[PDB]
């Protein structure tokens, strides 16, 4: 990365955004600017090039222009399916592309509670000698969510990873996966295990456990 | 047109890291330019370098001496090579070329720099039950777990399956190996009568595994 980028952006459907793209008088400065979006999983789409034309199929609520050493993207009528990275690209004093460190757009949507699911270790698991168990916060906003996990009304720390889903394309939300890992020897010491769900969306904390042994 | 990568998986440090890109659908003397640009996980666009109509090479300067970027006309195909690698060499590498104001670009191809080795995943489900139901909604899965270099990928039912799944990002595991799941929600009405699978490829360890995923007994 060379350009300049706000890390991220936020907006309602039906709005607009604009992204900054900050440069030099040696690249933005002499040089065409270029706009690309980058849905998760897939490769860059080029949104505008010469600073300010759409290729075929780009609609007009792109646009772009250039002012200085600066650009910048506008998106208008703001949809959720435009939750993607947008980078900014242009050409240096020896004509090398040179690309942005890029903007996350985030949708802004109501608030809403995750629903909450809990996973005993698969039996299959069990033979392999560990045991996994899952916690799934399913569709919820905003992203900031939180998970304690309990095993005998024992707070496990440290004991644990989580990861969290790109914004969902079509209704805004996000997803979080926690596992609890032990050892079968472990597992097998242990009766209640709980996953403890806070967030925004819910009026007091949510609870989800089972005892070990009732399936 | 159609762009698409073949390469390693994982890379030894020191070795040379060596991708193809073959174009389907136009024909490789006919491109202005066949290129190459990298991503770092979770970081931006970096350019590898370009080879032109007439044969001509740019490189980035930074990375100049370590490129061979070179075409085959018989295969339709062209290739980087990237000698003496370390682990800053470690992203998602993008072929791209212009054809006779838009590029064409390859799906991207994850190339791990690193000195452990290829492990294949054991595939475990995520079993739907009382536990995992939400009114008329139910939640299944597949704990796909202790796999190295990334990425896998799973489907659902070969791909007739896509509403309502969430495949969350793999986490490192202290002991040096990714972990990942993927869940679906479907109507507990559906638990008995719809089988689900979840197709999962790991592609550097070869390994294929169709997962029949059951409700529990509880």
């Amino acid at each position: 990365s060379v350009l300049t980028q706000p890390p991220s952006v936020s907006a309602a459907p039906g709005q607009k955004v604009t992204i900054s793209c900050s440069g030099s008088s040696s690249n933005i400065g002499n040089n065409y600017v270029s706009w690309y979006q980058q849905l998760p999983g897939t490769a860059p789409k080029k949104l505008i090039y010469d600073n300010n034309k759409r290729p075929s199929g780009i609609p007009d609520r792109f646009s772009g222009s250039k002012s200085g050493t600066s650009a910048t993207l506008g998106i208008t009528g703001l949809q959720t399916g435009d939750e993607a990275d947008y980078y900014c690209g242009t050409w240096d004093s020896s004509l090398n592309p040179v690309f942005g460190g890029g903007t996350k757009l985030e949708i802004k949507r109501t608030v809403a509670a995750p629903s909450v699911f809990i996973f005993p270790p698969s039996d299959e698991q069990l033979k392999s000698g560990t045991a996994s168990v899952v916690c799934l916060l399913n569709n919820f906003y905003p992203r900031e969510a939180k998970v304690q996990w309990k095993v005998d009304n024992a707070l496990q720390s440290g004991n644990s990873q989580e990861s969290v889903t790109e914004q969902d394309s079509k209704d805004s939300t996000y997803s979080l996966s926690s596992t609890l890992t032990l050892s079968k020897a472990d597992y097998e010491k242990h009766k209640v295990y709980a996953c403890e769900v806070t967030h925004q969306g819910l009026s007091s904390p949510v609870t989800k456990s089972f005892n070990r042994g009732e399936c | 047109v159609q762009l698409q990568e073949s390469g390693p998986g994982l890379v030894k440090p020191s070795e040379t890291l060596s991708l193809t890109c073959a174009v389907s659908g136009y024909s490789i003397s006919s491109g202005y330019y066949w290129g190459w640009i990298r991503q770092p996980p979770g970081k931006g666009l970096e350019w590898i370098g370009s080879i032109y109509h007439s044969g001509s090479t740019y490189y980035n300067p930074s990375l100049k001496s370590r490129v061979t970027i070179s075409v085959d006309t018989s295969k339709n195909q062209f290739s980087l090579k990237l000698s003496s690698v370390t682990a800053a060499d470690t992203a998602v590498y993008y072929c791209a070329g212009l054809t006779q104001n838009d590029a064409n670009w390859g799906q991207g191809t994850l190339v791990t720099v690193s000195s452990a080795s290829t492990k294949g995943p054991s595939v475990f489900p995520l079993a739907p039950s009382s536990k995992s139901t939400s009114g008329g909604t139910a939640a299944l899965g597949c704990l796909v777990k202790d796999y190295f270099p990334e990425p896998v990928t799973v489907s659902w039912n070969s791909g007739a399956l896509t509403s309502g799944v969430h495949t969350f990002p793999a986490v490192l595991q202290s002991s040096g190996l990714y972990s990942l799941s993927s869940v679906v929600t479907v109507p507990s009405s559906s638990l008995g009568t719809q089988t689900y699978i979840c197709n999962v490829n790991h592609k550097p360890s070869n390994t294929k595994v169709d997962k029949k995923v059951e409700p529990k007994s509880c």
